[PDB]
């Protein structure tokens, strides 16, 4: 169990050609990844034994890209087993602002369209060009269905008329209603600063941020990149996320001139030093590396608690994509030397 | 909730398996014998030489030349059904995880002294409890069938204190596998 | 265990009127639950289900539907709940027709794994290695020419149907069982 | 008691509308539609219940491979080749590696007689020989441990013109209709199943002794075509083909999985917050956009955070291809308690007894 | 004899910098964004970020929280009528 | 686990009789049941 | 609150078999006969 | 709720397994090969 699950997805700065085997040059081909060969007693039973642990290197690895998957699994198989297939889907409609519109009667034009492309289109466990490896693609036809109510006319009317008057109308918002910038990181680099010239502050609410993989996100505007080749989960546009242990500490500043928390709030009143290096002033807490202020803006900020101790929070008000449901400290004993 | 697990607090109360201090045996499915082979597959084989028939224009049937016309003399060929050996498994990893899990911890009236070696006079030793040998046979697989029951002689034992509560064992891996570790804790004031 | 089994329902009262009268779905004449060959394609979540009775169910448990479909909360979905008793199948086989070295092959003529296991019985094994015949390729450089078949799976609940005016639960008393021009008479009734 | 009336009305209206495409259109990677819905006098209207309809047709390539192991013998040890033979010089001979497994009654001139038939008037029950299709098959063998030895028995391996392969991941497509495996060359047709029956003896019965050669083993030559196409080899001895004696080693290993599919929620299908595209929804009276993006509105990410924070996320819904990614914990970080390598285990002579010794 | 060493992983989630002055979740809008002082005229903006090395080239997805709404309104038969907003940038025009 | 669990449920109709036994005669009686012997082909792992 | 009781005996019967698997030698290889002897001819 | 037994009134709703309903293939993960070995370990020997 150990050797399949873990090794056969390792860093490939950990793999070599197998003697008298032809192998493709190309590094994302399936046939690299499946033929590229790794030594098993790297991970054999005698490691860390004893240790609610991870390894090292797999704390960069895209874990959701697997076959482990659940959903995937899911997903996959009822589309069934084989090389080619037909299907007969349907498709919600996305748009906020006329997701719930409630509309009256007239004669409306509506238009829309979609990509061809495998690689957004399709999404795979291991992750290759598509492309390459030649998945195919057509569409048929497109019919558009829609439900009604079996209401009363007088009803009905009325209905519109009181509506219809702009004393009434309808309002929408969008569930996250954030502004996105991304910027990048070029390689090995540790410091970036950002700037944002002066202009009005009215009705901010704070900032969340993370970071992600270069290739595998694709980019905006274009209506397809073909210097783009990846195929497994993406990010950007599903929710999962892994390096947020890369994150060390961050500054605010205002005109160049002040610190955002101002006097004195935090043991740093300079930055949130979010998880300290090896150091002793006995700042971190829960047996992790992570400075007791960071954790407590966190618990507060998603809780409102913190003023009065600390607790679990409650189940329904908690989430799936929360902070606590996802937090895991560890710790491990190595050899001196 | 009492279930979920918070670290800084060390919050987690120790719980035992719950079919491990209640057994509900029910044996295993057995119905296909399971066979291990030589790494070649064929074990033994016999020496043959290739043999052209003869004309055989009368009475010539089985009547042969050699045919080393084109073929070595040194074959190697086996008859039969090949080789192998039988064994179970099922079975056998259920009596494996009965006689660990349930008898590793029977009341220490029943299990005698070794031979040939040192065990320690005080009772509560380390090595006295690592010592003392228990007889499997009295909680061999087939040990009260179809019955969810409890063994007496466990019962008065405290299954609490085990190698398998969560609890425990959250709360040793949370410092990690060692002998001489720092640690960097909180504790809450409790008074009411 | 057999509800899925059922193929399609039809009503009348007095040799008169199919219930449904004024056209409230898309075939007024008979009901319609899961289909053959569907040029129109009204079979939703990949199963072979005609949507017009998913919406139907979905009303008649859930009043949900009108404004969209999405999964039904916790405490309402019971144990005996229609949502909690689907399973959408489908796969893919080999056709015959448009493949050419397709051969219907009984099972006394198959081979997989010989000479590692029983022949039409589990006891010791026979025969010499040799690559199977039976399990078709449908993946990688050489698979076949398919076709493919899907079915749906319920069981455990009841197909039902209200008496509404538009299905939903508006009341333990429905409407139309007190309209006098359908609650004021006597007519005989007609299923199939 | 329900609401007694004004709810529903009476004249005739249909409970689902369908509407066809009036303008579509393909380009290079993508393809646009328009449709005109109209939404009739004194019928209203909520939006949340419209989706779009999409049938087709698509290859998931050929690296496509969900399942793991493999499914072609795979009992079987990973050491072991196929029965077969090749060629080798000192100016060239064969060797033959074979396994027989089915013992018969007695050798012909021309193939092995396995049963006779009903003797009738004058019909004395002919020797009833096997028949090359397929008589020989490839899993018969004696029922139990205490085999006879017959003094008679058959088996098959084909030519050494088709490469060798390890038996562990190997397949071939039947051609005979009654489950036989073997390529039909043609001959004035397809009628030709060219099998070579060969004879064999002992070998010193076969050098010299005080009878001449008595052939004990009958082998049915053959040739089919061979492939792999789940495993690949995973050490090789030499770096050609051509199958010589050492190449009876070579063994193999499965192909990793392959679990392409739809991405959650159909994600990415339609564009969104792309100029280039943008989709429109007007009323008909004018040219008149209802719908304005920007390049920043994220809306894939906010609209799956926000089906989170309505409800429970783990059920999954095949309304829409509804399941979010998952992974089990372990995998991540594992806590490696061990093992339970308590009272060993063992596997034992078939019969139960090793080896006895007459006394 | 040996050393020690302590680590932790929280992934498939986005930290928060809540711009209230107590970080506190007390309503839909906070206090400092209806605080004058930062409401009444222009501020530059700077910020620092500090993070472990990693060899591939990354980025950095920084989310803004933010109003963005919408107001729909249909005077007649067949009319469809749309103004968005989003609070603090920009968008179409203002002649 | 798939031969037991899965194969020694079919229909009657599919297994055939046992050879060189004693068997009984009623199809509901238990030593029917179990006299009763299946080919372990049909639902190998060698299928869907 | 009310509820009847019944006290009784019950035979469950010569075709009971509530544990799968068997309780005999379990590890005994499948066909291994043990310790016997029999007759035979001249 | 009706997951859960009692005693009191024999209550418990009988159920079947998911898997054995509709079944699942994946294979399985076999990589790595396993090896029995003599209990002494060397087993073949030749003087010397
Ligand atoms: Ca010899």
């Amino acid at each position: 169990f150990l050797y399949s699950n873990i090794a056969l997805y390792l860093p490939d700065k950990l793999k070599y050609n197998p003697t008298n085997v032809e192998i493709s040059d190309n590094p994302n081909t399936y046939d690299y990844m499946n033929k590229r060969v790794v030594a098993p007693g790297l991970v054999d039973c005698y490691i860390n034994l004893g240790a609610r642990w991870s390894l090292e290197y797999m704390d960069n690895v895209n874990p959701f890209n697997h076959h482990r998957n659940a959903g995937l699994r899911y997903r996959s198989m009822l589309l069934g087993n084989g090389r080619y297939v037909p299907f007969h889907i349907q498709v919600p409609q996305k748009f906020f602002a006329i997701k719930n519109l409630l509309l009256l009667p007239g004669s409306y034009t509506y238009e829309w369209n979609f990509r061809k492309d495998v690689n957004m289109v399709l999404q795979s466990s291991l992750g290759n060009d598509l492309r390459v490896d030649g998945a195919s693609i057509k569409f048929d036809s497109i019919c558009l269905y829609a439900t009604f109510f079996p209401m009363a006319h007088n009803t009905a009317s009325t209905l519109e008329a009181m509506l219809r008057n702009d004393t009434n109308d309808q309002s929408f918002n969008d569930y996250l209603s954030a502004a996105n910038m991304l910027y990048p990181i070029p390689a090995n680099a540790t410091n970036v600063p950002i700037s944002i010239p002066s202009r009005n502050w009215a009705a901010f609410r704070g900032w969340a941020f993370t970071r992600l993989k270069t290739k595998e996100t694709p980019s905006l505007g274009s209506g397809y990149d073909p210097y783009y080749t990846y195929s497994g989960s993406i990010p950007y546009l599903d929710g999962t996320f892994y390096l947020n242990h890369t994150f060390k500490k961050v500054a605010i500043t205002f005109d160049s001139s002040v610190s955002w928390p101002g006097n004195d709030r935090l043991l740093t009143p300079n930055e949130f030093e979010i998880k300290r290096s090896v150091d002793g002033e006995g700042y971190n807490v829960a047996q992790c590396n992570m400075t007791k202020d960071w954790f407590l803006v966190q618990m507060l900020a998603n809780y409102n608690i913190g003023y009065q101790g600390f607790y679990i929070p409650e189940s329904y008000k908690d989430r799936m994509y929360s902070f606590f449901r996802n937090f895991q400290p560890m710790s491990r004993q190595v050899v001196d030397d | 909730d009492r279930t979920r697990y918070f670290s800084m607090w060390n919050q987690a109360v120790d719980s035992y398996d719950p079919d491990v201090r209640i057994i509900e045996n029910h044996g295993t499915e057995d119905e296909l014998p399971n066979y291990c082979f030589p790494l070649g597959g064929i074990g033994i084989t016999d020496t043959f030489q290739a043999v052209k028939t003869t004309a055989a224009n009368g009475d010539q049937g089985n009547t042969t030349w050699q045919k080393d016309s084109t073929f070595a003399e040194r074959n190697e060929i086996g008859v039969g059904n090949n080789f192998a050996m039988e064994i179970n498994l099922n079975a056998n990893l259920w009596r494996n995880f009965l006689y660990s899990n349930i008898a590793l911890y029977l009341p220490d009236k029943l299990k005698y002294n070794p031979t040939n070696v040192e065990i320690s006079d005080n009772p509560n030793t380390y090595d006295y409890m690592n010592k003392r040998v228990v007889a499997p046979g009295l909680v061999d697989c087939y040990i009260n069938l179809g019955a969810r029951w409890s063994l007496e002689y466990m019962d008065n034992v405290n299954p609490f204190n085990h190698h398998r509560n969560a609890g425990l064992r959250y709360r040793s891996m949370l410092l990690g596998n060692g002998r001489y570790v720092p640690f960097h804790i909180q504790v809450p004031q409790k008074f009411f | 265990y057999l509800n899925h089994t059922f193929k399609k329902v039809a009503i009348t009262f007095d040799s008169s009127v199919s219930w449904p009268g004024n056209d409230r779905l898309l075939t007024p004449n008979e009901f319609e639950i899961k289909r053959s060959v569907d040029g129109e394609g009204y079979n939703v979540a990949q199963c072979n289900m005609t949507k017009d009775w998913f919406l139907v169910q979905m009303l008649a448990n859930y009043n949900i539907g009108y404004q969209g479909f999405y999964i039904p909360e916790s405490y309402k979905d019971r144990m005996y709940s229609f949502f909690r008793n689907f399973q959408p199948m489908s796969r893919q086989v080999v056709d015959d027709t448009k493949y050419k070295d397709y051969q219907q092959v009984g099972i006394i003529h198959q081979h997989n794994n010989s000479g590692f296991v029983g022949y039409l019985a589990p006891t010791m094994r026979e025969g010499q290695a040799y690559p199977a015949n039976v399990p078709y390729p449908l993946i990688g450089k050489t698979a076949v020419d398919s076709i493919t078949q899907k079915k749906f799976l319920c069981d455990r609940t009841l197909w039902r149907i209200p008496f509404s005016s538009n299905f939903m639960s508006m009341g333990a008393l429905t409407d139309l069982g007190q309209n006098l021009l359908y609650a004021n008479s006597a007519h005989a009734l007609d299923m199939t | 008691v329900a609401p007694t009336h004004d709810v529903t009305t009476d004249r005739s209206q249909r409970l689902t509308l369908r509407f066809i495409p009036v303008d579509r259109e393909d380009t290079a990677y993508s393809y646009k539609a328009r449709f005109t819905l109209a939404v009739g006098d004194n019928r209203v209207l909520d939006m949340a219940s419209t989706y779009f309809d999409i049938r087709g047709v698509l290859d998931r390539g050929p690296t496509f491979k969900p399942y793991s192991g493999t499914a072609y013998n795979a009992l079987a040890p990973k050491g072991a080749p196929n029965s077969c033979e090749w060629e080798q010089n000192e100016a060239k001979k064969t060797h033959v590696y074979a396994q027989a497994p089915l013992s018969g009654i007695k050798i012909t001139k021309e193939g092995l007689q396995i049963g006779t038939a009903d003797a009738t008037v004058a019909g004395a029950g002919k020797e009833i020989f096997a028949d090359k299709t397929f008589q020989p098959e490839p899993q018969v063998g004696e029922s139990q441990w205490n085999e006879a030895d017959a003094t008679a028995a058959g088996g098959r391996v084909l030519k050494k013109t088709t490469p060798m392969k390890p038996c562990y991941g190997s397949y071939a497509r039947p051609t005979n209709s009654n489950g036989g495996q073997g390529v039909m060359v043609e001959q004035n047709g397809k009628l030709e199943s060219q099998v070579e029956m060969q004879f064999f003896s002992t070998s010193t019965n076969a050098t010299n002794e005080v009878n001449n050669i008595q052939p004990t083993v009958v082998l049915y030559s053959e040739d089919v075509n061979m492939e792999t196409p789940d495993t690949h080899l995973s050490y090789k001895p030499k770096m050609g083909d051509k199958n010589a004696k050492v190449m009876l080693g070579q063994q193999a290993m499965p192909n990793r999985p392959n679990y392409i599919a739809f991405r959650d929620n159909f994600i990415g299908l339609m564009y969104y917050n792309s100029t280039g595209n943008m989709g429109v929804l007007a009323g008909q009276a004018s040219q008149l956009n209802a719908v304005v993006d920007l390049q920043d509105r994220n809306t894939e990410l906010s609209y799956q955070l926000l089906l989170d924070s309505i409800g429970d996320r783990t059920r999954y819904f095949s309304m829409w291809n509804q399941a979010v990614d998952s992974y089990d914990p372990d995998v991540r970080i594992i806590e490696n308690h061990g093992t339970e390598d308590e009272l060993p285990n063992y596997c034992f002579p078939l019969g139960g007894i090793g080896i006895t010794d007459t006394f | 004899d040996s050393i020690t060493q302590k680590k932790f992983l929280c992934d498939r989630t986005l930290w928060r910098i809540p711009f209230s002055s107590n970080f506190m979740s007390m309503g839909a809008l906070t206090d400092l964004g209806q605080n004058l002082l930062y409401a009444n005229s222009a501020h530059a903006l700077d910020m620092t970020f500090e993070v472990d090395p990693m060899d591939e080239p990354t980025l950095l997805y920084v989310l803004f929280e933010v109003f963005d709404v919408v107001r729909v309104h249909q005077p007649h038969r067949g009319v469809i009528e749309t103004v968005y907003l989003r609070t603090p940038f920009s968008a179409g025009n203002a002649t």
